[PDB]
C-alpha cells in the first residue's frame, strides 16, 4: 500500500 | 560543519516494483529493502552487492525492521500479516495474525523481544517475539496508521495517522498518554522519536516536517521546502556527522536540513520517483534512498560529514 496513493488532501 | 557533501555511491537495482522501505541493520553491514513486488532483498551496506531475496508473503510489503541482533527482520504486508525472518537462512520464522486489513508499518523494540505494527485497520498491535502472539490491540486511531516507533528503552510508542494525531503509548499497558494535535489537522504520514527520545519528528501531507518535546506538547522546529502531500515518506535524524533532518520527497529528490537552524543544506539528485524513503547509516556518513515505481531502484551515497 505505500508505493499507492491512500490518503485525503 | 556548514553542510553535508553526500554524493552517489551505488545504484541497487532488483526490485520489480516501486520500493516501500529501506533499513540499515543496527550493525551497519546490512540494507534491508521491501516493496509493493511482495520481496525483501539484502545488499551489502559499503560495496552495495545483492545479497540475497526474501519471499514468502502473498501481498506487497510496505515496511521492513531489524532486531537489535541484525539478524531477525519483520515485515508488513498488504497481506494482512507481519512475518519473521532469520535473515541468515532467509527462512520465515512465524507468521503474525491477527490485523483485519494491510499492515503498514512495524519495529522491534530495542530488547528485541516485541514487534509494533500498525494497520489501515486503525490499530497499533504489540507481539511477542518469541511466540509470535499478539499481547495487545490498541484501538488507537479513527483511520489508517501511518507509522509506529518505540524510544530509546521501548518504554513508549509513538504512532501517527491520517486522522491528524500522532499519540504517545505507555508500552507495558497499552494506554495513552499524550494526544498531539494540530487546528487544521493535516493527515500524518509519518512519525518517530529523536535519538535521545525526548522528542518526535512527524510528517503531515502539507509538505511539513515538525519537531515536537511532546510531553510540554510544543512545536520546536519546522523543516519545509520539500514536497510532501500524497505517500507516507520516512524521515530521519542523521547524528553520525552534523546534525541534520532527512526525508524523501515527491520532487525525486532526498532533502536534508540542518536540525537546529532549520536550512535545507543539501537535496540529492538522482531518483526518477517520488523517494519514498530514505535511511541513515548507524555509525558511518551514509544514506540510503529508495524510489516508487518509475525508478525501482534503491541508492546510497556517502558525505565526510
Amino acid at each position: 500500500a505505500r508505493t499507492k496513493q491512500t490518503a485525503r488532501k | 560543519p556548514v553542510k553535508p557533501n553526500y554524493a552517489l555511491k551505488f545504484t541497487l537495482a532488483g526490485h520489480t516494483k516501486a520500493v516501500s522501505s529501506v533499513k540499515f541493520s543496527p550493525n551497519g553491514e546490512w540494507l534491508a529493502s521491501s516493496s509493493a513486488d511482495k520481496l525483501i532483498k539484502i545488499w551489502g551496506a559499503y560495496d552495495g552487492k545483492f545479497e540475497k531475496t526474501i519471499s514468502g508473503h502473498k501481498l506487497g510489503i510496505s515496511d521492513v525492521a531489524w532486531s537489535s541482533d541484525s539478524n531477525l527482520l519483520v515485515s508488513a504486508s498488504d497481506d494482512k500479516t507481519l512475518k519473521i525472518w532469520d535473515v541468515s537462512s532467509g527462512k520465515c520464522l512465524k507468521t503474525l495474525k491477527g490485523h483485519s486489513n494491510y499492515v503498514f508499518c512495524c519495529n522491534f523494540n530495542p530488547q528485541s523481544n516485541l514487534i509494533v505494527s500498525g494497520s489501515f485497520d486503525e490499530s497499533v498491535r504489540i507481539w511477542d517475539v518469541k511466540t509470535g502472539k499478539c499481547l495487545k490491540t490498541l484501538p488507537a486511531h479513527s483511520d489508517p496508521v501511518s507509522a509506529v516507533h518505540f524510544n530509546r528503552d521501548g518504554s513508549l510508542i509513538v504512532s501517527s495517522s491520517y486522522d491528524g494525531l500522532c499519540r504517545i503509548w505507555d508500552t507495558a499497558s497499552g494506554q495513552c498518554l499524550k494526544t498531539l494535535i494540530d487546528d487544521d489537522n493535516p493527515p500524518v504520514s509519518f512519525v518517530k522519536f529523536s535519538p535521545n527520545g525526548k522528542y518526535i519528528l512527524a510528517a503531515t501531507l502539507d509538505n511539513t516536517l515538525k519537531l515536537w518535546d511532546y510531553s510540554k506538547g510544543k512545536c520546536l522546529k519546522t523543516y519545509t521546502g520539500h514536497k510532501n502531500e500524497k505517500y507516507c515518506i520516512f524521515a530521519n535524524f542523521s547524528v553520525t556527522g552534523g546534525k541534520w533532518i532527512v526525508s524523501g520527497s515527491e520532487d525525486n529528490l532526498v532533502y536534508i536540513w540542518n536540525l537546529q537552524t532549520k536550512e535545507i543544506v543539501q537535496k540529492l539528485q538522482g531518483h526518477t520517483d517520488v523517494v519514498i524513503s530514505t535511511a541513515c547509516h548507524p555509525t558511518e556518513n551514509i544514506i540510503a534512498s529508495a524510489a516508487l515505481e518509475n525508478d525501482k531502484t534503491i541508492k546510497l551515497w556517502k558525505s565526510d560529514c
